[PDB]
């Protein structure tokens, strides 16, 4: 498919990597009881083992000469070929909660620099502020292109500067 | 006044002349989202073309969705219509939707250039005999002229209610889409079936039995 | 060839030829979204040799890589 | 110059607090050569936050 | 002021009265602006001129039996005609003298400013230098291209259903009135 | 790079070398498939033979470019 | 081919063009000692309009010794 | 002022109202500053003018019947025999380009010597049509708007021949005869995902 790499479902050293993990976990099977804690625990585990196996086969991911699953990151060709789930979907699912985090942080700072103790807000937490930003961040991206359009994302040149400059 | 939730404070964004004036005010912003007034502005013209292209969009679902379970209008399902009808075309979608790209964006870009400045698209010259019937109505969203032909818009003892109305058939049409989609891909089926379903058997066909919609019950 | 051509560029006592003062003084944008632009690089370029000294580590010690990098993929 | 609690901007380019904002305790009336007395509310590096200034290094801003 | 689109209304404040067709018929608003509507007044005699002339061409094709309006540039899809006679042309050539001709009169037209009753030598006979019974005439002329325009449409829509002239389609309706109409269409009203 | 590389290690130890996080690079790949190298099937400007970088250079220089890019046997 | 007609003509054109169009403007933009010409066209101007014109000239007859 | 690039815009404070062409477009800024704004109403109004002259050559080729704009140089390209009207021309590339290098060295010199001249006159306009000094910003404004016309068709001419691959006017019969099965959207190549 792309760059030369089998699917996963269609790809050999995938099935034999399958069945080389489930050769293990039998062969530290076969040394307990039958309805013993290990013995649940390992049928628990080979469980797993075939589950993860089955869900990468379905979700359509490319191995290579390994049997091991390749990720694609271009917006285009995973588009394109059914791969935007990988790093596409997780890329913006990233940038919106990396994003609240920033922004419920930089709401915060500006909330407690209008007092007369922001290091003591800094250092002891206003918690019912806190939580107020924490759930009020949910609309970051649009709060965050509105204020930059008006001109108060941005500090303007009476920042510290060097003596150089 | 009226509000989402009894006892709730109302923002303070939300409790102004000119937002208390505006349509279908609840006091509705928990997020914080119009705090900014020319945000808000924005934010009621986006809400306004929602609304419209969403009763416009569910009405389309419904009533041909309606009338073929009666006799006339055998019409497919609504997920299925795209397909059918570009089988019974001429042209192929990626031309259609070229077409309806070019045509929309023209439009479009008439309603942006009103939005950011309202005495605009009345230059005269600008338009051969559009340009004297292209200002607004002295309220952002609501144009006039050739938009309302029947002059219903002209008798100001009725013109909240008609807001009023408005605003609220458009956000019940939204959340009827929201619902559309959600339901083909819970069901399988389209809004009419499920709501004979419904009907059929209230207390074991719904959302809490579809195992889709909540699965750790 | 190449380099034999690029070496009657520059004058000397023969009337012909660029002048490195004008050409940096010339290239300067309109806008002034690189300000001066290269004013007064040329003073400042001639006189220190650590700018020279600088300019010419940048240059061999890129080249070094591109020496390595082209012979191991194609030794000569 | 400035009057008392008035706030101030430093344009001392060597200060720590250069284009940044304080608060003026006093000016002094003699023939002194940095009369301007401004507090800030935060400490440079040897946890100072007082110093004196001159009449062209701070702007009523 | 000609009468009234429907009465008990009022007429609108910017069409003055000493203008042909003047009933008032002005929902849109479209012309309370003058230069709109002295554009407005100069395509509406044009396009009633201009559907007079298709009307009467259409009507005169389907009656000396050539076919229909819809039937004329087959040959062109695909020889001319005219009184039966062959005309010896091609699609290309005729669309060069077309294009030639009428951008020459065209932009002849477009010149002048305002006009919209030139006469001189577009008016050979003489019928329009009375002031009073020439604008008797506008008002006749205002009327039959309205009523040709509205009569065109109707060619089109009518052909859009039928597939048939309108002559022959007349005649389905004078044959069977209760049984031919645009409601035996099955497009005009969906339902049944 | 540490995360993905600390990640991979933790999956080579616990057993499961497929859940490793590989990220293909698609970028330099594209890159040889222009220079000419057939393996990742981009097929294009050098590695396509209907175009037209390839047919004018196809005369001349490119048939000892194709084969020595194509030998997998050198670090070409 | 035709060596002496191609270098020729080659060298003619270059020493022309740059006598006749671009002669001023070399004068604009550069602002042995002495020649009889009108328009001070010396031997180094004279050297590098025909370098340029032996240089052409070979290069249009090494890319017809190809054929390309 | 031409007219508005789009309506109720303002426009730009830099583009002056009496210059041919003025519709107040410019996004980008460009044109701010006033010697850059000189050299680029020079360099309009000649990227206009080729551009007319390209746009008619490429018709005037493909309509009379003989191969597009791009087999035009394709004898040269190959072992063949230049053509004009059918008569054969009895030159070689080598001489031709020569030939056009001189004469276009000698033209575009004697252009350039010349300060920031646009609009010469007397020996190039020898039938007098810009000797009246009041239709003459109406003549520069159709020239201005027949030249930008001219080089959209052009940009047209190229982009059209790199995606579909034929001539405009076999282009222009494929769009008659299937106006929705025949486009840019139909192509395959301007819209990946259609
Ligand atoms: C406004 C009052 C009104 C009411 C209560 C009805 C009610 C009815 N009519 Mg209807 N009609 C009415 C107005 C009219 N009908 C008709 C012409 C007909 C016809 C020809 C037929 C009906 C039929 C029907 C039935 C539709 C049931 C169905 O499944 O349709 C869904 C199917 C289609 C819409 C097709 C129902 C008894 C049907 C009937 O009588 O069957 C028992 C039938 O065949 N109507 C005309 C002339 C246009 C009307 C005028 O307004
Ligand atoms: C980070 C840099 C980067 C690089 C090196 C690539 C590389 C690639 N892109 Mg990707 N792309 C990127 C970021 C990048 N992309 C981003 C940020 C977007 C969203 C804007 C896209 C959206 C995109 C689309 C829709 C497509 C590609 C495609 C491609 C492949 C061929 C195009 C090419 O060689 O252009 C070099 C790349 C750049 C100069 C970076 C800018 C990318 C622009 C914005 C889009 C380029 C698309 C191109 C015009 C389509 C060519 C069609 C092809 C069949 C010839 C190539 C592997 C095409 C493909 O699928 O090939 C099989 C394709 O259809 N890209
Ligand atoms: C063909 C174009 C056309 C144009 C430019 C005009 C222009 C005019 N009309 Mg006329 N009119 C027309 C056709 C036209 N008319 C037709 C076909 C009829 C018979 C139905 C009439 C019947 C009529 C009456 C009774 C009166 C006028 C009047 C006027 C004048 C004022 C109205 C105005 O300002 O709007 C300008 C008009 C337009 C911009 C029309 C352009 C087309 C619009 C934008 C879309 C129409 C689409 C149409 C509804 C589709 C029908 C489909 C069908 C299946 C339902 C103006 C000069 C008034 C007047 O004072 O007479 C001079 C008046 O009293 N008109
Ligand atoms: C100009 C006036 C006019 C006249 C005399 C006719 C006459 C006819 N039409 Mg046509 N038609 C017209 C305009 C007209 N039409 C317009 C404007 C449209 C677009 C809406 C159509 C669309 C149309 C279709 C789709 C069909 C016809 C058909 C017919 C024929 C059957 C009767 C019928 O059902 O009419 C249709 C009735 C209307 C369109 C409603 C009337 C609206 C008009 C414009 C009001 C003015 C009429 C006037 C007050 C009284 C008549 C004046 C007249 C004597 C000059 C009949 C010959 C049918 C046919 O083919 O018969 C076999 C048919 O299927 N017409
Ligand atoms: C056609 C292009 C052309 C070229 C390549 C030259 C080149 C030259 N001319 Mg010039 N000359 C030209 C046109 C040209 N001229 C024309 C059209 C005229 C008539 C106006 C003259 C009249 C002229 C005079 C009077 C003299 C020159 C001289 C020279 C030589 C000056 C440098 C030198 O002494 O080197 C070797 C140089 C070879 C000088 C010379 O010494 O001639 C040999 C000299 O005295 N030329
Ligand atoms: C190609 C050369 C060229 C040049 C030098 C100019 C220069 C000018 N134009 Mg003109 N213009 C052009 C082509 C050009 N234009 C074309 C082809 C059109 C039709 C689309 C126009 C339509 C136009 C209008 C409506 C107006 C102007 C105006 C102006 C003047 C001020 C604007 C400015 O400063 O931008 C400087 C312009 C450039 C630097 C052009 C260079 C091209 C840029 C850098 C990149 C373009 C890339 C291209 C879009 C890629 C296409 C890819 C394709 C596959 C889609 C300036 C004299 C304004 C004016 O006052 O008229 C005198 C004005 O109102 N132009
Ligand atoms: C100068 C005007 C012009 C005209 C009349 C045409 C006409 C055509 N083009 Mg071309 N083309 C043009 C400019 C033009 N193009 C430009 C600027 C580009 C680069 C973006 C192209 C790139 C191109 C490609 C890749 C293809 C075509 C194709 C075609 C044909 C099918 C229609 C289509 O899908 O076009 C494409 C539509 C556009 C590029 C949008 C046009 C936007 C215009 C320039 C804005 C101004 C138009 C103006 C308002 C009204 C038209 C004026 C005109 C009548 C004089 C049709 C004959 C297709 C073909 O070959 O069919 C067989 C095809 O595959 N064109
Ligand atoms: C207010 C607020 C505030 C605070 O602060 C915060 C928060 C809470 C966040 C917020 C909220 C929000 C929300 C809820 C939202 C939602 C929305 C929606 C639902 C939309 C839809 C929307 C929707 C829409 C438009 C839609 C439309 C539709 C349409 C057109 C359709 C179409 C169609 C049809 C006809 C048919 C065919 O066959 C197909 C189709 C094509 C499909
Ligand atoms: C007034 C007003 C006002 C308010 O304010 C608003 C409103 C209401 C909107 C408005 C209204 C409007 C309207 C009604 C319109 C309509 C129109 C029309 C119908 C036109 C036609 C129009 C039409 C026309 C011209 C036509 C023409 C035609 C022609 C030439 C034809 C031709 C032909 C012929 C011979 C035959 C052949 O075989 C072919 C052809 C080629 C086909
Ligand atoms: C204005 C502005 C402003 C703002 O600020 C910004 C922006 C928007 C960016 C801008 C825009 C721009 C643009 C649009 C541009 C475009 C251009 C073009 C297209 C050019 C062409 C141009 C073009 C041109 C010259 C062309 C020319 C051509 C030619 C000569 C041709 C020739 C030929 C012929 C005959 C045929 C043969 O077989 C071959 C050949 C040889 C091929
Ligand atoms: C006086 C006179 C005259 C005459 C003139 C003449 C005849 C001139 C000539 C001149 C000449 C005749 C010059 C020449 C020059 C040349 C040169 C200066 C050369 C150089 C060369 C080179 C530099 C080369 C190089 C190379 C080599 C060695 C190898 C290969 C590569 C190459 C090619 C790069 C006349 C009658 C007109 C007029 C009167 C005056």
């Amino acid at each position: 498919d792309i760059a030369g790499l089998t699917p996963c479902s269609e790809s050999k050293a995938y099935a034999k990597l399958e069945k080389k993990e489930l050769k293990t976990l039998e062969k530290r099977l076969k040394q307990y009881e039958a309805d013993s804690a290990p013995a649940v625990a390992l049928k628990a585990t080979m469980e797993r083992t075939k589950a993860r196996f089955a869900n990468y086969a379905k979700a359509g991911l490319l191995c290579g000469n390994d049997g091991l699953p390749h990720l694609i990151a271009d917006p285009g060709l995973a588009l394109k070929y059914g791969h935007a789930g990988e790093v596409f979907i997780p890329t913006f699912g990233f940038l919106y909660v990396a994003g609240y985090i920033g922004y419920v942080g930089r709401q915060y700072l500006i909330a407690v620099k209008g007092e007369a103790k922001p290091t003591d807000k800094e250092i002891i937490i206003d918690v019912p502020l806190a939580t107020k930003l924490a759930w009020q961040g949910a609309g970051w991206p649009l709060a965050a292109v509105q204020e930059l359009q008006r001109g108060t994302l941005l500090e303007k040149e009476e920042n510290i500067t060097v003596s150089p400059r | 006044r009226q509000s989402w939730l009894p006892g709730s404070q109302i923002p303070a964004h939300l409790d102004t002349p000119a937002a208390q004036a505006l349509a279908g005010n609840f006091g509705f912003d928990p997020l914080g989202l119009g705090k900014d007034p020319v945000a808000l502005r924005w934010y009621q013209q986006a809400e306004l073309i929602h609304c419209r292209t969403a009763m416009a969009g569910v009405a389309g679902i419904l009533i041909p969705g309606l009338l073929t379970k009666a006799g006339a209008l055998n019409v497919p399902e609504w997920y299925d219509a795209g397909k059918v009808a570009i089988e019974n075309s001429f042209a192929p979608w990626g031309s259609l939707l070229a077409v309806q790209l070019f045509l929309c964006g023209f439009v479009e870009a008439k309603r942006w250039q009103d939005i950011r400045k309202p005495g605009s698209q009345g230059e005269p010259g600008s338009f051969l005999g559009f340009e004297a019937s292209l200002k607004g109505t002295s309220e952002l969203g609501y144009p006039g002229g050739p938009f309302d032909p029947l002059g219903l818009s002209k008798e100001a003892d009725k013109w909240a209610d008609w807001k009023l109305k408005e605003v609220k058939n458009g956000r019940l049409a939204m959340l009827a889409f929201l619902g559309f989609v959600a339901q083909k891909y819970a069901t399988g089926a389209g809004p009419v079936d499920n709501l004979a379903a419904h009907l059929k058997d209230p207390w074991h066909v719904n959302y809490a039995t579809n195992g889709v919609s909540l699965p750790f019950l | 060839v190449i380099f034999i051509v690029a070496g009657h560029m520059y004058r000397t006592n023969f009337g012909i030829g660029h002048r490195m003062q004008a050409i940096l003084e010339a290239h300067t944008p309109p806008s002034g979204s690189l300000g001066a632009g290269h004013k007064g690089l040329f003073d400042t370029v001639n006189n220190s040799l650590h700018f020279q000294l600088g300019l010419a580590l940048a240059s061999v010690g890129t080249i070094t890589s591109l020496v390595a990098q082209h012979m191991y993929s194609l030794p000569p | 110059g400035p009057k008392r609690g008035s706030l101030v901007k430093i344009l001392r380019p060597e200060s720590y607090w250069f284009n940044q904002v304080g608060k003026v305790v006093s000016v002094d009336q003699s023939g002194v050569r940095y009369p301007v007395v401004v507090r800030f509310e935060n400490q440079n590096y040897a946890g100072v936050t007082t110093n004196n200034y001159a009449l062209d290094e701070v702007v009523a801003a | 002021k000609a009468g009234n689109w429907l009465p008990g209304s009022d007429a609108p404040a910017w069409l003055p009265d000493d203008l042909p067709g003047n009933y008032g018929f002005d929902p849109l608003s479209l012309g309370k602006e003058p230069a709109s509507l002295k554009r407005f007044t100069e395509s509406e005699v044009i396009h009633g001129r201009w559907a007079m002339l298709g009307v009467a061409g259409s009507l005169a094709v389907e009656l000396l039996g050539y076919g229909n309006w819809y039937d004329a540039p087959l040959w062109a899809v695909n020889k001319a005609t005219w009184f039966g006679i062959e005309v010896p042309f091609d699609l290309n050539a005729l669309l060069a003298f077309e294009f030639v001709a009428m951008a020459a009169a065209e932009g002849q037209r477009g010149d002048a400013g305002g006009v919209v009753y030139p006469g001189g030598a577009f008016d050979p006979l003489g019928f329009a230098k009375d002031s009073s019974k020439s604008g008797e005439l506008k008002l006749k002329e205002i009327k039959n291209g309205r009523l040709a325009m509205v009569a065109f449409l109707g060619f089109v829509a009518q052909h859009a259903a039928t597939g048939k002239g309108p002559i022959a389609a007349l005649g389905e309706h004078l044959a069977n009135p209760w049984g031919a109409n645009f409601a035996t269409n099955g497009i005009s009203v969906p339902f049944f | 790079t540490l995360g993905l590389y600390v990640h991979n290690d933790v999956m080579q130890a616990f057993g499961t070398p497929e859940k490793q996080i590989l990220i293909e690079p698609v970028f330099a790949q594209w890159i040889q498939a222009a220079h000419g190298k057939a393996l990742y099937g981009f097929d294009f400007l050098l590695s396509s033979k209907t175009s037209a970088a390839f047919a004018n250079g196809q005369s001349l220089w490119l048939p000892g470019w194709l084969d020595a890019i194509n030998n997998n046997q050198n670090s070409l | 081919l035709d060596p002496q007609i191609v270098i020729s003509g080659s060298t003619a054109a270059f020493l022309a063009i740059g006598r006749f169009v671009f002669l001023g403007y070399q004068r604009r933009e550069a602002n042995i000692f002495a020649t009889n010409d009108p328009a001070g066209f010396n031997i180094i101007d004279v050297a590098g309009w025909g370098a340029l014109g032996h240089a052409v000239g070979f290069a249009v007859l090494a890319i017809n010794s190809l054929q390309g």
